[PDB]
């Protein structure tokens, strides 16, 4: 026969090989596709849809429909928080289990410009200006307005436009982050604060809430693919 | 265009010299080396040189497999006291010394990864018995995906992670890797840390390992004997062969010459003198 | 050259700073690169960089110290002796991301009767050795970063037996380089030597050099410089002689990425 | 019956190729290409009946 | 005989 | 199936083998390079930048600053040796750990050509003519200039030009040595000597020490890749 | 697809040639070539802003 | 992978084969050739060179100079023979060791014509004619000048030209004889007689020697390589 | 980059070939070609200064 | 088809 | 492509 030589991985397993192997039914006759609507080419198509933030995990909240519902209220102005969230899209728990959190978990690394959206979900007589913020790492995470507008930031006036963008660009120093908490990757400080105050009229609902959501830019991208500890399997 | 294996210069003839053109004067304080050539100082005849240094490229240099960790697993019942023998490693060059000392002649490298696994098993009670032929399962784990608690539970499903099942006795199990850095090279040395301490927190949550980057830079190795339990033990040995193929290093450094303290640059007190005694004017 | 320029006599001007030199030994250009912008093919963060050009890029001087018989050695790492420095300092702290280049510039006079001489060595990634053997990698961010004061080397190794309180400092024993490998070898890094007999001085011109475009100033330094005695000062017969050494830095071709509030780090 | 395709080149040591004969007569015996082509995510990122303008107001 | 991609 | 026999060599692991196999990360999205400074093509680049000689191995000087230093002092002129040393630059203890010997430390075989550079660290003031020397191996090694004088040499004078250097020409009866010491394959002698004195005037120090260096030429080369025993890992 | 390529010949018993196919996708499972390059020494050697010439004073 | 059916010959060691197996030192950096002089291409070339014949295996000349020395002397003519020798150049124990009788032992077979060239050793002034002779096998083996002469001969007449050579030609049933003694594939006689005698002056020694050598002839070949008798390693 | 070359036919049941490719970078990792030449063994069978003619007196 | 080197 | 011989 033709001389050969046995090689090292003879015989051997991978599961992540890509070999051809004999078919067991020869010449069956298979049943051809039809235009389905809604095919996907690609994970990262989800990652760009945007879906609704778990913001409030709160031991009442979390695990409830309240999770997702931000509160505000019209009190007078303060520079402080209505919420802070770290930016590590596949590990902190109000965005590991969003569609771009859970695609995440199924890889090691990700890299590319994420965006959040706000709803704002009070009266149309209700009126407010807000400022949501994101601040790249290595400083103190911002507690006051007064950091936060030092970073990257938008100042979203409510009215017709029912909604407002902030997009957090790709800021790294590593060419992918990790998809774990990491400080060597870690990715900084979302955060919102009011800017000026909601203000409403009388006969109006003083306290309202906010939703939001995330979604990828064009430019993002994950690799390494892995099993992700979202779901397990006891006995 | 010149390539490895090309021979390297010609020696040309040269005769004897009275001028003021000085080779053999020059100045180390600059910082650069005297480019000279047998020929500068003394006469010399005509050679074809048919030398080449094709041996030395750094992907020749680099061009063996190395072992890097030993993983021990058995094939042993779990029993309340004691479980079912399976092995976890953090992969790294740096548990053993050999390749180690030689990458690190340079401070950041790239190459795809070859790893081949060599291995071995024997019983280790007395008794007659026998096992039946084992197969070993390798799975990678990387940074984020659950590592395995038991010998048996869920995670040994590998949906997504990489995994090999070996048969013993066959060729030792071989797979590649490309580059799979998040830098643009791997860093052999990193002096700096993951967190930077700030003021308005506590020391111990700005603390953080001289040196060290991803606290999981590339994951895990977690191997397991897939066969149940024999009544006779058998133990096995993983070994574990690194090579990297495709190799770019730069920015060269001197070796490592008192023995190796740790993943980091540390060394040990008593270790630090590699010199011998030899007499400055004795051959 | 007939006009009479010369290799030992310099000048270098970056910003509102002009440096002379008279007894120069020519300069280097560390790996034959010289600095850089960031191309936009290596790009990697997206915002717009801030390139504070003249305001950082420029001559800042350290503080000046003693070379003396019993010197074993100092040592800097960039950015971290340049943190406290104008404009470029500022810069350092206030963004997430930074890149930058350097000219080094290491002065050391004596006379025509003192000799000795200082191997200048400038390394990337000079990841220098601890002073414990109960626990390795422990140096804190606060002794691996003096800042300008810069640290020193020792001919003794000793470790720390306080276990209660450790020192948790660097112990960087001088003929192993502070890190375990000869430092007759450390002549394979990007170096001069202020030999007192030939120059006056040290001049050596550093890339960024890292394996990412951009990195945090803040968490990592990319070059250390290391300053050791090869043959050691002497003069006439006096046996307590002391010449000064001073260290100017210049960053070039700095640019910023990732702007937020200032970072204030626990440095004591 | 050779098809010779070429490969994305990562860390590096011209274009590189690589080569495939099918073995077999069914389709479904075939290893994998990975020459796959991707889509724009508008069916399910932006379904509306009218075509959204970014700069301009989403409601008019 | 040969077909290029 | 293809008729096939399988050949020795078969299911063999040779750790110097070249082989394809498998990816187990198929399609990851590789991050690219990027132009970083100071990259090496070949070990003998190393080899071809001077490294400094411990030259002082006594037993108080050696692992130690020190090893380093070969002092001279201005007493009257004598013939015999500053400095005595065996052309075995992987085995002789002075030249094994420059970064020349430790590259060939990895390999059995050098051959070419090796230079070496004095540099003079006495003050400006201080004058000196010395001679150095390099003796091919088979003759009595030279303990006295008389000797030293008859093989390859280079008087250096002392001056602004710091320092000087001598290239020890291949001259070898094999084409390759042995990078351990070997009798058949020895290099001969490196040796220095005063050739007049060290002068100095009135206010000056009278001793001082040179540095030496060793590098290869462009003619060097290694072969046959080995372990060293530089590095060890006991238990 | 086939790749042929000559060998440096050592001990003789024409070019005498051998020949590469690449059986994957993905260029990481492939052999390493060995066909290198060679650089100058320079960049650590001579790291010297003006260029030396050996014969003349490298202090002038 | 590529179907493939394992033949017989599968995973065997012949150390006959000649396959292709991995290099364990890759690019090596190989010691060119020299020409030196002396370069043999094949073992027939040595066959081809004349050695000397052990001729006289006594039980005192054996394992002694004496062995090559073939006694002749001026005693009256006889029909008598001076020598008598198988035609086995692998097998008679005056032919087994010569260069061509140790080169044929490495073989089972030998093809090809012979030359025995014989050197009068003794003194100008002695003179004599003698007959050397080549009886093909089949008969009585000569014992007298009478039978001998009916054979192939050469009448060498001693003289200027000290030397005379006798051609065996290849005469033989088989197209190649086996390197043992064998019957079927005999050689036949070589024997030398007096023709007149050799004769003397005064004065001179009345005894004197010939040497004998054999090679090959440019048609002598040899095939199926084997182990030969002629070395062993007892423990 | 296959080599064919022929087969010296022996016993017999056109020219017969056969076919190698060298699969390894380093010559030394070939099997033997067999393919070698003969020389005349004149260096060792007439070192002689002056050429031996056969016919003649070796002495003359 | 084949490259040649 | 091919070599004869
Ligand atoms: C089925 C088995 C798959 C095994 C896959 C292993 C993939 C992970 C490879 C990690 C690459 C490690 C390279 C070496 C170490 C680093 O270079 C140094 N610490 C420098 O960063
Ligand atoms: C197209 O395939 C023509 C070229 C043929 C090249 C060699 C094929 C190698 C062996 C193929 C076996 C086919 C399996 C049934
Ligand atoms: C280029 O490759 C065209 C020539 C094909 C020659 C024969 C190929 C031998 C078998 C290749 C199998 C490929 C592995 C997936
Ligand atoms: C020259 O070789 C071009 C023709 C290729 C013919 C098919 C080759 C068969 C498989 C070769 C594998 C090479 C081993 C690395």
């Amino acid at each position: 026969g033709l001389p050969v030589m046995n090689t090292p991985g003879s015989n051997q397993y991978l599961t992540a090989d890509n070999f051809q192997s004999p078919c067991a039914l020869p010449e069956f006759d298979v049943t051809p596709p039809i235009d389905i609507p809604g095919e996907v080419k690609n994970m990262m198509e989800l990652a760009e849809i945007d879906t609704m933030i778990p913001f409030d995990l709160s031991a009442t909240k979390k695990n409830t429909m309240e999770m997702y519902r931000v509160r505000l209220s019209d009190k007078p102005h303060t520079d402080d928080p209505i919420l802070c969230l770290s930016l590590s899209p596949a590990s902190d728990p109000r965005l590991s289990h969003t569609m771009l959190g859970e695609i995440l978990n199924y890889y090691t690394h990700w890299a590319g410009s994420l965006k959040f959206t706000f709803l704002f979900c009070g009266s149309m007589m209700a009126t407010g200006k807000l400022l949501v913020s994101y601040a790249p790492p290595g400083a103190d995470p911002p507690k006051k307005r007064k950091e936060a507008m030092l970073g990257t930031h938008v100042i979203w006036d409510i009215g017709l436009q029912s909604s407002c963008t902030m997009v957090v660009p790709w800021i790294s120093n590593t060419t992918y982050r990790q998809t774990i908490d990491d400080s060597f990757t870690e990715g900084g400080y979302i955060s919102v604060f009011y800017q000026t105050r909601i203000v409403v009229p009388l006969s109006t609902p003083r306290e309202m809430d906010i939703l939001g959501f995330v979604s990828a830019c064009n430019d993002f991208s994950v690799r390494l693919l892995r099993d992700t500890t979202h779901i397990e399997q006891k006995a | 265009a010149a390539t490895s294996r090309d021979a390297l210069p010609n020696t040309e003839a040269s005769g004897p010299t009275h001028s003021k053109e000085i080779p053999a004067l020059t100045a180390v304080e600059t910082g650069a080396t005297n480019p000279l050539v047998p020929s500068d100082t003394v006469q010399t005849r005509h050679v074809v040189q048919h030398r080449s240094r094709s041996e030395s490229s750094i992907e020749s240099f680099f061009a063996r497999g190395a072992c890097v960790t030993i993983m021990t697993v058995d094939n042993s019942a779990s029993t309340t006291n004691k479980d079912k023998l399976f092995a976890v490693w953090k992969i790294t060059y740096k548990d053993t010394v050999q390749l180690r000392r030689k990458l690190e002649f340079f401070t950041y490298s790239r190459f795809d990864m070859e790893l081949t696994f060599v291995v071995t098993a024997n019983f280790t009670e007395t008794n007659n018995g026998h096992a039946l032929n084992q197969v070993y399962q390798i799975m990678y784990v990387p940074p984020g995906a659950p590592v395995p608690e038991k010998w048996d539970d869920y995670t040994w499903q590998t949906s997504s992670n990489p995994s090999i099942f070996y048969t013993y006795g066959t060729a030792p199990a071989r797979i590649s890797v490309p580059y799979v850095g998040i830098s643009n090279a791997y860093s052999h040395f990193y002096d700096g840390f993951s967190k930077v301490p700030l003021k308005d927190q506590s020391a111990a949550l700005g603390d953080s390992l001289y040196g060290a980057a991803s606290l999981n830079d590339f994951g895990i190795l977690a191997v397991r004997v897939v066969n149940d339990h024999n009544p006779t033990k058998v133990t096995s040995k993983i070994r574990v062969y690194l090579k990297p193929k495709h190799i770019r290093v730069w920015c060269p450094r001197p070796p490592r010459a008192v023995a190796y303290y740790g993943p980091g640059v540390d060394y040990k007190d008593g270790t630090l003198t590699p010199l011998s005694t030899k007499d400055l004017t004795t051959y | 050259e007939a006009c009479g320029y010369s290799d030992r006599v310099l000048q270098l001007t970056l910003g509102n700073s002009t440096i002379t030199t008279q007894e120069a030994a020519n300069s280097v250009v560390a790996y034959g690169r010289w600095p850089e912008y960031l191309r936009d093919s290596e790009a990697n963060p997206v915002d717009q960089p801030t390139e504070p050009d003249v305001a950082a890029c420029r001559f800042y001087t350290l503080d000046t110290v003693s070379w003396t018989k019993e010197s074993r050695g100092w040592w800097w790492k960039l950015p971290d002796a340049l943190r406290d420095m104008g404009l470029f300092g500022q810069n350092m702290y206030y963004h997430y991301l930074g890149r930058s280049g350097y000219t080094v510039h290491v002065q050391c006079n004596a006379s025509k009767f003192h000799q000795g001489a200082l191997g200048v060595f400038a390394v990337p990634e000079m990841c220098l050795a601890g002073d414990s053997n109960t626990t390795t990698m422990y140096t804190s961010y606060q002794n691996a970063n003096p800042g300008e004061k810069g640290g020193t080397f020792t001919g003794t190794f000793t470790p720390d037996n306080n276990q209660t309180s450790p020192a948790r400092r660097f112990c960087p024993v001088d003929y192993l380089l502070g890190n375990g490998t000869l430092l007759g070898n450390a002549f394979v890094f990007p170096h001069q030597i202020i030999n007192l007999r030939t120059n006056n001085c040290a001049t050596l011109v550093l890339p960024y050099v890292n394996s990412l475009s951009i990195d945090s100033m803040v968490k990592h330094n990319n070059w250390g410089i290391a300053i050791l005695p090869l043959a050691p000062l002497n003069f006439a017969s006096e046996s307590s002689p002391e010449i000064p050494i001073t260290l100017t830095i210049a960053p070039m071709c700095c640019e910023f990425n990732g702007l937020r509030n200032i970072t204030l780090p626990r440095l004591q | 019956g050779a098809q010779v395709s070429s490969q994305k080149v990562g860390a590096h040591e011209s274009t590189i190729n690589y080569t495939t004969i099918n073995y077999y007569r069914d389709s479904a015996s075939n290893a994998a290409s990975k020459q796959d082509f991707s889509q724009d995510p508008s069916k399910f990122t932006e379904p509306i009946k009218d075509v959204l303008i970014k700069t301009a107001p989403m409601l008019n | 005989g040969s077909s290029s991609t």
